[PDB]
């Protein structure tokens, strides 16, 4: 801002399947969660399975 | 409020012959924290490994 104020809107996290290669692609290049796939897993972008 | 940890610590193989100053070769220990899955492969011997 004008002020030098630092504020956060928020962070995009990141849906890691266990288990790839099941996810129904649909429209453009998207993917849409089914059976077999696994759920999203959402989580930070840090470490771990991101 | 933890449990107290008691372990033993091993100086086998260790030569003091004035190699210069203190010095140390290999430090090891079996207390590995716990981790979290990154990846897995597979080795050409046929065994399944997790990281």
């Amino acid at each position: 801002y004008s002020n030098e104020q630092e504020q956060v809107l928020g962070q995009i996290v990141l849906a890691n399947f266990a288990n790839n290669e099941g996810l129904a692609s649909q429209g453009d290049n998207v993917w849409a969660a089914t059976q077999a796939s696994g759920v999203a897993l959402l989580g930070t972008a840090g470490s771990g399975n991101f | 409020g933890a449990t107290a940890a008691t372990f033993s610590l091993s100086f086998l193989n260790s030569m003091q012959q004035n190699t210069g100053a203190n010095n140390i070769v290999a430090t090891n220990q079996n207390g590995y924290k716990p981790g979290d899955l990154v990846s897995y492969q597979i080795n050409n011997d046929g065994t399944v490994v997790g990281n």
